[PDB]
């Protein structure tokens, strides 16, 4: 077994083994009467045997060795790490994917080479002085040889390693894997997360330090916007007061919207909630329409789906001629009454002109995509409100593309040299989707105000909408910057440990007006913005009980006067939901309560956690790992009086740890206690208290 | 290397060697080598055949050419075509591959690009060919050797010595000729001659009928064996039939009849460790994970009153179980974690001998001693006895995927998620958590891995050692509070475990609350004393000890180690239901599937029985309920659940065919039943199995009305 | 309430759900003792579907020799090794008409590769039968032991390198009068046997108890055979996989994805090609005693006519393993254990003293099998299995041989058509007809030609129903939904080198049990979870901030404290968990790199670290695995 065969090393005094020399006595013979090394006469190997915990000693005391070149030596796997970060990550369909056996080289290099040269490359690059006897690959190779020269220079790894590096970056290791679409080398060492037997996930790796940084955050930030405000009841107001309030790590979003004429929809929709001038052109989600010629009226009407169902559309009839764009491939459209009459395109990526023609097809309202449906079409929103039947086809259609290729029919293509037809796969053929073609002649691809509506739909002077917010893209991606905001409604976006960190910044800064506010008596106190974003991360299930805990210790604090400031900060942030007492009228009790992501994610209601700890010697108020100072707030009466009030409902302290009473109670039994009846409990280890319950 | 082959090679020739190559599934990357040779030869055969045409009468100089590549093409394609021309032109066809066919000669050429002297590579193609083909030799250094006179007249070898005129230098002079390997390397192996004897092997290895090898290979190739299938089926007896018959709802009897028959003992409890009557004493913690035995020694001083006690009633004896020796052990254990002392060891003393079984196994002799011996026969083995359905099995079911206030989970933390694959793994996981960390089984598998660990540790680490190992246990409320149980206390026996199946025995004695005279059926294996009184809801109830004498393998121990993939087994099969309904709807359905939604209501699953009928559940505990199945598979596992599992998957295939009418056969109905049924012998497990098969086919047939 | 279980097959189906039928989490079954009652019980078996046969006495080795082939014809539905030469030479000359020009260019392609392969390539399969111990022994150590033996005895074939010198040296190691070999009695020592002896045992096969196999109640015994016979069954199998690659109807040799969407395309295809008006029907099958009624002698008529039109010598490479095969001696293991109960007193009787006590001595089921194997036992203890293919190792050639069964696709043009999938053991027949009734006519049909060609569909085993469900090697299809193939999810533990590229392998086993077989996002975060908390309990290296105490987590702790930056810290060093499944194939180290502070990473990343030490090319990379030469590259003692 050998997984087992470790399990007992470590409870050897010394099994791993040691170097000798310097590095050898760097670690002593024993450190806090723990065994690192030892001093073994071994019988002709010389050899010294070393401890588990050593590598331990190494981490904490070990001398600071030399790391310099360090990101040079392993740069296939720094490399595989940026594209992993500079990646971009797409919508999650669910449906068939058929994947196919295939030798697809599962990780990159940097020059392909047989064995037996990448070997005589590398010896060459360590050793030129032990390389023996000049070889030829050597002449060839000669550029990538002088590179790694000038990069593996000075650096004090072991060259065995440099070595090993160096194989792994250029000797190939192809093996046979299942792949559906997605054949790049890149895309390989992803495979795993790109698509399973049931499902597909799109995956964009990243290229290069790419220029457009502030575009590609302002994208987001905006995209981010939308989706917040989309959610919550008059997206207007907090989508406005959002993008006010929203910095790209210099300056306001505005001026930068202002600034660039970027963004796809996102940005259009923000910059006219802010009243900023956008391009004219209507959307469709990826694609976007500019009428030419032609008009039409919308009629109100039931149709059969092919799955068999009926629901109401208002759709477009009448000729109409439109500039259709999507991505970078360009194009033209012929749409009338449940027709396509032929449609024009040029030549581009194979994803970009599926998308362009699947689009037009949906958006045309041919009679032939009605029948083209075959599953369920009851899609959700991020609101959970069901999406329009035009939005419901297009998303449908876009997770399901062969069926309406299937579907449509094909014919024969023109003689025109330039023009020629395309299969399912994009692929020149003479059987082509009717009305559908390829051309050379690339046709050529300004700003007005328009208003905005509470769904955030744009609607032109005379009303037409020209933006819906259900266009807005999902392609879900990083940052470049490090783009900040000030809001507490957005702060649910931050991780759990960083929302807490802001919402108890927060309460720390205007504590003076929150205490002001609390000595009052109201609960308008409760329902602050700060406190809204911090709900989200409290479990439903146990969210009104932790509230109801919590006001009821806040009223027992402030009823009889055991102020403290430490439990206050702590126990507030709880206070917002609705009280959920128990059916004997009595609020729940707790020990700990417990956070969304489980483990870490608790704060401690007797000692300290790691994301809320308190020093009263100090002062200090350690949150989430970063210190503060409350002097000025702190009085010396609540230096005194520690703990024991402020843990438990209805109940204060009376006397001392009594080891006659008994032992420390639980919970279960503190409940389950009448008045009048004196307990003891434990704070932590080493500070046990007695406490009395108080009607 | 390759970017200098597709210098001297256009993309043509470079894909058709390589697909060549992958007629041969080599790492084409690995060697270039013999791939350069190929496309050379390729090349060559292209260079003879580029201008020279033939007439419709045989004029030297329409749409034919006076030649025909073979190389190149797929070899099936190839060998096809190969076949036709040596068919249509009535000529000798070569057992090798050909290279090259003339239409002049009506002969089929062999070219070989060799490096150094060409006579002496032309022998040796002779050789390997004879007179079947003609050779067309050629070598970098000017040289040649051509078989046929008028094959070829001197502009194509003048053009194909100017073409390889380059690559015997231009290879050089970047330095490349040093790393040319030759071309008969590929051809080494050509000669194989067999033996006298390997002969003779072959003779005797001749179907019967024939005399010798000879006369059975001139039957295979020159007899045409047409029509031989169908006399041979004409002349089969009639009674080699596979015995057709339409499967119907009638045909579907109950497996395994014997459960019902009130005769045979009803199977009793077996598992290793208590599961639903456990009684686990309680003690509050919150934080560092003592050692096991100080656990206990803090845990029993917490209960002094049970372990002070002294005076047992003795309430259930198991047939060969000595009372006294166990109380003896029981309070030898009870001191030895009560004590000052950091070892656990028990000292070898009579009852720990006997308890443990010390000197029970039989003494070797050598294998003359016992042939002269007389008495000395090869025991009978030992059958599993048949038992019937036992209700015990059904109330640790019912009792194993109730709710209950604990957590017994507590698996670590993974990095944030980022990509929406990761968040829907996240909220699948956050959900099947939600539902199964507040259940008693996962209380119960924790108990079993944590002491299926500590076991193996001690019999690895401990072999000639008596050691009283505490079964403990870690758990959590939903209120945050920390308590650690402690459920009983297992001595370890000499563990000398060589083999993988090596046993050692432990004893165990369990806290329980359940009297055991209620199913007096249910303990026939446990020695049972009445040990104490606790209260608990206002009531005085009292606890006894379960003492039972078990036995365990390094492999079992192991698969305890493991038993959390139970959560794997279960994970994954929701997953897969949920991936379904996300089929059905195109979009994530997690959340509909748990809580549902304004579009899709939860849901639900029909989960038991009630008064006879049928009852709904929802999704969680269906959940709950297939993870303690899992783990009942991990506890009851043995070779009768696999056979039964394995033969009741087509009854319960065919009954899938039925529902969705799809009319299906049976060839021998009685034969499966058969192979069903001598897999119910004892397994708690497989009888409750074959009465909740029986109870569903039941409603099944009703249903199907 | 009383719950049960099977009553969610009513709300789903039982595909859907198929995953609960298989009880996977239990222990696997066992064997405890000695295999030789079940290889007695294996040859008894295979001497009796062919005792019918022609018998008689070798002459090279003095064996009973049993030889059904072309023997009479089955009379009752009982397992018959009696296959007849003539129809699978039909068979197999129909398969030829419909792949025209497979057979040679398959012959030439194998041929070719042979050429190529190099002895080397024997070190690349599993366990192997040495002779000159008679052990099982890694593939390599065999052969080196038996390249030793033979340079001993002049045969120096193995030097050219090429695999031809080395079976030319195999071959003609049959020729010699004595040999000399190294053994092991432990030390090193040389022995002489007779060309007898040493035939036999190269020829010789041993037997053990097949151990965790799943889904069968009585355990069954599986055979190794020597280092002799490895390249011939080597090309022959090459052969055979050339062949299958291009049968439509070949279930092989890819996995997974692949599997699938030939199982969908073949059911489509035969959907499709359903007369109007007619039926469609599926036949899910089980071969019972595959294995054991299959015969060498069919194999070497096979490579005989699959090598028609190839050179005499290939003919001869290809013939010789099939001609070993059937003459292949079966070892008997390890013997039978006797106790005396009253004396406590156990003995053990080797395979060689088998009958060296009177057979009343035996319990009844172990008397009734020697009285049944006496005919075919010989002196020194090893068994003559002429008959069968108990080792298998012609998986390849035998699924050729069932598509070629496959291939016939009807019978005295009656009104009904059959194609289907096979592979290996296991096969899936569709048959096409105007009514049931017809579709079980020409199962029927199939069924006498199988019995002809020496296989045996198994009646209680297998079922037929209307096409559109059905299984196939664990895999269940039902209306296109493939459910999975159901496999052993295995324990995703500490992998056991050391504690950097322990975590490495450890990520890299759970993303390739995602990409090649089944297993979805959920379950493979729980994997993740799992593996870490084993990674972390083995190492004793739980989080920092974790209360739980121990001997190096007490200085594990003292690092937290110290650290400033936690964020990037290695689970070995008490760090965070930061794997997910983007993030599976790139090591730790390099993710947490740009967050880790200079205070430990300069500790961490020391050059001349004293635990790494001296490497070497494999300890780096030895599967392969990524990882950084820090100080968790430290070895074993």
């Amino acid at each position: 077994n050998p997984s087992l065969r470790m399990k007992w090393a470590m409870c050897s005094n010394f099994p791993l083994a040691l170097t000798k020399g310097d590095m050898a006595n760097r670690i002593p013979l024993e450190y806090k009467g723990i065994q690192l090394k030892t001093n073994a006469e071994d019988i002709g190997t010389k050899g010294q045997m070393c401890s588990i915990a050593a590598v331990t000693w190494w981490n904490t005391y070990g001398p600071i060795g030399d790391t310099e070149g360090f990101e040079r030596v392993y740069e296939s796997f720094f490399l595989r790490k940026m594209r992993l970060d500079n990646a971009t990550w797409g919508r999650i369909t669910f449906g068939p994917v058929e994947r196919v056996r295939k030798r697809v080289l599962l990780n990159p290099l940097t020059k392909e080479m047989p064995p037996d040269e990448a070997s005589n490359v590398i010896m060459e690059i360590l050793f030129p002085k032990e390389a023996g006897i000049p070889r030829e690959s050597t002449w060839i190779h000669r550029e990538l040889i002088k590179e790694k020269r000038e990069k593996l220079k000075g650096t004090m790894i072991t060259p065995i390693v440099l070595a090993y590096m160096l194989e792994r970056e250029l000797v190939a290791r192809r093996r046979f894997l299942p792949v559906a679409g997605a054949t790049s080398a890149e895309f390989i060492e992803m495979l795993h997360c790109l698509q399973g037997e049931n499902w597909r996930q799109i995956y964009h790796p990243g290229g290069n330090k790419l220029t457009e940084s502030r575009s590609q955050s302002m994208i987001v930030a905006c995209r981010k916007i939308i989706r917040r405000s989309i959610v919550a009841s008059n997206p207007l107001e907090l989508a406005v007061e959002i993008a006010n309030k929203t910095v790209i790590d210099t300056e306001p979003l505005k001026s930068c919207l202002a600034a660039i004429d970027g963004g796809d929809v996102a940005c259009d929709i923000i910059r006219a909630a802010l009243g900023l001038k956008i391009r004219q052109r209507q959307r469709f989600g990826r694609l976007e329409l500019k009428r030419i010629s032609g008009r039409g009226f919308k009629n109100d009407e039931e149709i059969l789906i092919g799955n068999g169902t009926i629901q109401k559309i208002g759709i477009w009839d009448g000729e109409e001629e439109f500039h259709v764009r999507c991505g970078e491939c360009r194009g033209i459209l012929k749409k009338s009454k449940m027709k396509l009459e032929k449609l024009l395109i040029n030549s581009a990526k194979k994803e970009d002109m599926r998308d362009l023609i699947i689009l037009c097809m949906v958006f045309s309202q041919d009679t032939r995509m009605f029948q083209g449906v075959r599953g369920e079409i009851n899609f959700l929103n991020r609101a959970g409100q069901l999406l329009s039947p035009m939005y419901q086809l297009q998303r449908y259609f876009l997770n399901r593309s062969n069926d309406l290729f299937d579907q449509w029919g094909y014919e024969e293509s023109p003689k025109a040299s330039e023009l020629h037809g395309i299969n399912e796969s994009m692929n020149a053929s003479d059987y082509t989707l009717k009305g559908v073609v390829v051309t050379r002649n690339v046709i050529d691809d300004e700003t007005e105000k328009v208003s905005i509506t509470k769904n955030l739909s744009l609607i032109k002077r005379t009303g037409e909408v020209i933006m819906g917010a259900n266009d807005v893209s999902e392609l879900e991606s990083q940052a470049q910057l490090m783009i900040t905001y000030d809001t507490p409604k957005m702060w649910e976006m931050g991780t759990t440990k960083e929302l807490v960190q802001n919402t108890y910044q927060w309460v720390l800064k205007n504590l003076v007006t929150l205490k002001a506010q609390f000595l009052l008596g109201k609960e308008d106190m409760f329902q602050w913005d700060a406190f809204e974003a911090f709900e989200s991360i409290i479990p439903q299930k146990m969210a009104g009980q932790y509230s109801g805990f919590a006001r009821a210790v806040l009223k027992q604090m402030r009823d009889q006067e055991v102020m403290k400031t430490d439990q206050f900060i702590k126990l507030l942030p709880f206070c917002f939901s609705p009280p959920k007492l128990r059916s004997n009228g009595e609020p729940y009790q707790f020990l700990k309560l417990v956070l969304k992501g489980g483990g870490e994610n608790f704060i401690e209601v007797r000692k300290g956690s790691p994301l809320f700890s308190y020093n009263p010697q100090t002062e200090v108020l350690t949150i989430c790992g970063r210190m503060m100072s409350l002097k000025g707030k702190i009085e010396d009466e609540e230096r005194n009086r520690s703990m024991g009030n402020a843990v438990l409902a209805g109940f204060l302290v009376s006397g001392k740890y009594d080891p006659d009473l008994g032992d420390f109670k639980t919970i279960e039994e503190l409940e389950k206690l009448k008045p009048g009846e004196k307990a003891n409990i434990l704070l932590y280890q080493g500070k046990p208290v007695k406490v009395v319950k108080r009607k | 290397m390759d970017t200098f082959i597709t210098r001297n090679f256009q993309t043509t020739i470079i894909q058709k060697a390589k697909n060549t190559m992958a007629e041969f599934s080599e790492d084409p990357e690995l060697q270039p080598a013999m791939l350069f040779n190929i496309c050379v030869h390729l090349e060559v055969c292209y260079v003879i055949s580029d201008m020279n045409f033939l007439d419709e009468e045989g004029k030297a100089y329409n749409l034919r050419p006076q030649y025909e590549v073979i190389e190149g093409m797929p070899r099936t394609i190839a060998w096809m075509v190969q076949r036709s021309l040596a068919q249509e032109h009535g000529i000798e066809t070569p057992k090798y591959l050909a290279d090259l066919f003339d239409y002049k000669t009506k002969r089929f050429i062999e070219v070989g690009i060799t490096k150094g002297l060409a006579d002496d590579y032309f022998w040796k193609k002779k050789e390997k060919l004879g007179n079947s083909m003609e050779l067309m030799i050629f070598s970098y250094n000017q040289d040649y050797s051509l078989s046929n006179e008028s094959s070829l007249d001197e502009e194509g070898k003048g053009r194909v010595l100017s073409r390889l005129t380059e690559l015997q230098a231009e290879l050089s002079l970047k330095n490349l000729w040093q790393v040319l390997i030759g071309e008969e390397d590929v051809e080494k192996g050509i000669d194989f001659k067999l033996g006298q004897t390997i002969s003779r092997l072959r003779d005797i290895s001749v179907p019967a009928g024939f005399s010798n090898f000879e006369g059975m290979r001139s039957y295979i190739d020159n007899i045409d064996p047409k029509g031989a299938i169908e006399r041979n089926l004409a002349r089969m007896s009639p009674l080699v039939s596979v015995t057709p018959k339409k499967l119907t709802w009638e045909d579907l009897r109950p497996i395994g009849p014997h459960i019902y028959n009130h005769e045979l003992p009803e199977v009793p409890y077996n598992a290793f460790l208590l599961m639903s009557d456990e009684l686990g004493l309680a003690n509050m913690t919150e934080g560092k994970s003592k050692k096991p035995k100080t656990l206990a020694k803090e845990c029993l001083e917490k209960y002094s009153t049970l372990r002070d006690q002294t005076d047992p009633i003795l309430i259930m004896k198991s047939e060969k179980a000595n009372e006294n020796f166990l109380w003896k052990l029981w309070r030898d254990c009870v001191n030895t974690i009560s004590n000052e002392e950091m070892s656990n060891e028990l000292q070898k003393t009579n009852y720990a001998k006997w308890a443990t079984g010390d000197g029970l196994t039989y003494q070797k002799i050598m294998k003359e001693v016992a042939i002269d011996d007389e008495t000395m026969c090869q025991e009978e083995p030992k059958i599993p006895n048949k038992c019937r359905v036992a209700a015990w099995v059904q109330t640790e079911m019912n009792l194993l995927s109730t709710l209950t206030s604990k957590r017994a989970l507590d698996l670590p933390e993974i990095g944030p998620d980022v990509a929406p694959v990761e968040h829907v793994g996240s909220e699948r996981r956050k959900y099947f958590v939600n539902e199964i960390n507040y259940c008693k089984a996962s209380t119960v598998m924790m108990k079993y891995v944590l002491f299926h660990t500590s076991l193996l540790n001690e019999s690895n680490a401990s072999m000639g050692k008596y050691k009283v190992i505490p079964i403990t246990n870690r758990v959590v409320n939903e209120k945050g509070e920390s308590f650690d149980m402690l459920y009983g206390l297992a001595v370890k026996g000499q563990s000398h475990l060589r083999g993988d199946t090596d046993v050692v025995t432990v004893v165990t004695f369990e806290f329980s609350s359940t009297d055991p005279r209620v199913d007096s059926g249910k303990w026939p294996k446990y020695t049972v004393f009445r040990i104490g009184s606790l209260f608990v809801s206002g009531r005085e109830k009292s606890v006894y000890l379960y003492c039972r004498v078990n036995g365990t393998n390094k492999i079992q121990m192991k698969w305890g180690m493991e038993a959390r993939r139970c959560l794997l087994q279960s994970m994954q099969q929701m997953e897969a239901i949920v991936e379904q309904e996300s089929s059905i709807q195109g979009y994530d359905m997690t959340k509909a599937c748990f809580k549902g939604d304004r579009v899709n209501s939860p849901k639900t699953f029909s989960i038991g029985t009630q008064e006879g009928k049928l009852v709904k559940g929802s999704f969680g505990k269906a959940l709950r309920v297939i993870f303690t199945k899992c783990l009942m598979h991990y506890v009851f596992g043995n070779a009768q659940l696999e056979g039964f599992s394995a033969e009741s998957r087509r009854l319960l295939l065919l009954i899938q065919a039925l529902k969705d009418r799809k009319g299906p056969w049976v060839f021998d109905l009685e034969g499966m039943y058969s192979g069903i049924e001598e897999c119910i012998s004892n397994n708690p497990w497989v009888i409750q199995s074959a009465y909740w098969f029986n109870e569903w086919l039941g409603f099944e047939k009703e249903g199907s009305k | 309430m009383n719950i049960n279980p099977y009553f969610l097959f009513i709300d789903v189906p039982i595909q859907a759900a198929i995953s609960t039928t298989f009880p996977y989490t239990g222990v696997p079954p066992y064997s405890h003792g000695t295999g030789t009652g079940y290889t007695i019980d294996t040859v008894i078996r295979t001497h009796e579907y062919s005792n019918k046969g022609k018998q008689y006495i070798s002459d090279v080795t003095g064996c009973t020799m049993v030889d059904p082939t072309n023997g009479p014809l089955p009379e009752d539905n009982e397992p018959s090794a009696y296959a007849q030469l003539d129809c699978v030479l039909e068979a197999l000359d129909r398969m030829d008409e419909e792949h025209p020009g497979l057979f040679q260019a398959a012959s030439q392609n194998a041929m070719e590769t042979l050429m190529v392969t190099t002895v080397d390539k024997l070190t690349q399969g599993r366990q192997t039968f040495d002779w000159t111990v008679c052990r099982n022994q890694p593939a390599a150590t065999a052969l080196n032991t038996t390249i030793t033996s033979f340079r001993l005895n002049d045969l120096n074939g193995a030097d050219k390198g090429g695999l031809i010198p080395f079976c030319q040296d195999i071959i003609d190691s049959l020729d010699r009068p004595e040999m000399t070999f190294f053994s092991v009695k432990p030390m090193k020592v040389k022995d002489k046997i007779t060309k007898v002896e040493y035939i036999k045992r190269a020829l010789s096969l041993n037997t053990m108890t097949k151990d965790a196999e799943r889904g069968k109640l009585k355990r069954r015994a599986i055979a190794t055979a020597g280092i002799q016979i490895r390249g011939f069954v080597l090309v022959v199998e090459n052969l055979a996989k050339n062949i299958c690659e291009n049968l439509e109807q070949s279930g092989l040799p890819v996995g997974g994805n692949e599997k699938k969407a030939k199982l969908s395309n073949a059911v489509a295809k035969m959907l499709s090609n359903c007369p109007p008006g007619g039926i469609s029907m599926t036949v899910t099958g089980d071969n019972t005693k595959w294995n054991e009624c299959l015969n060498p002698r069919i194999f070497l008529a096979m490579t005989e006519r699959i090598t028609r039109d190839s050179p005499i010598w290939f003919r001869d490479f290809c013939s010789i393993a099939p001609v070993l095969f059937s003459n292949k001696i079966a070892r008997l293991g390890k013997g039978f254990m006797i106790t005396s109960k009253t004396k406590r007193l156990k003995a053990q009787i080797p395979c060689p003293d088998l009958f060296s006590i009177p057979l009343e001595r035996y319990n009844e089921e172990t008397r009734a099998k020697l009285k049944k194997l006496k005919p075919f036992f010989n002196e020194e203890g090893t068994a003559s299995l002429s008959p069968g293919m108990m080792m298998g190792m012609f998986n390849m050639l035998s699924t050729v041989l069932g598509v070629a069964a496959l291939g016939i696709k009807n019978i005295g043009n009656k009104e009904y058509l059959w194609d289907g999938l096979q592979s290996s053991d296991d096969f899936a027949l569709f048959v096409n007809a105007k009514d049931e009734e017809t579709c079980m006519e020409g199962i029927n049909d199939f069924y006498r030609t199988c019995k002809l060609l020496g296989i045996n569909m198994s009646k209680k085993k297998s079922y037929c129903n209307e096409t559109g469900m059905f299984e196939f090697t664990s895999m269940f299809y039902r209306d296109g939904f493939v459910s999975n193939f159901a496999m052993e999810l295995p324990s995703f533990g500490v992998a056991g080198v050391n504690e950097s590229a322990d975590m490495a392998i450890g990520m890299t086993i759970i993303k390739n049990n995602m990409i090649n077989n089944g297993m979805g996002p959920a379950t493979a975060q729980t994997a993740i979870q799992l593996f870490i908390a084993d990674y972390r309990y083995t190492y004793k290296c739980h989080r920092g901030d974790s209360k739980v105490e121990g001997k190096r987590m007490k200085i594990i702790k003292e690092l937290w404290e110290n650290t400033k930056g936690r964020d990037g810290l290695l689970v070995a060093d008490g760090g965070p968990n930061i794997y997910n499944l983007r993030n599976l194939h790139i090591p730790e180290i390099v993710l947490k790199y740009n967050l880790m502070d200079p205070e430990y990473k300069g500790r961490l990343l020391h050059p001349q670290n004293p635990f790494v030490g001296h490497l070497s090319i494999e300890g780096i990379k030895e599967m392969d695995y990524d990882a950084v030469s820090g100080t968790h590259s430290w070895r074993t003692k």
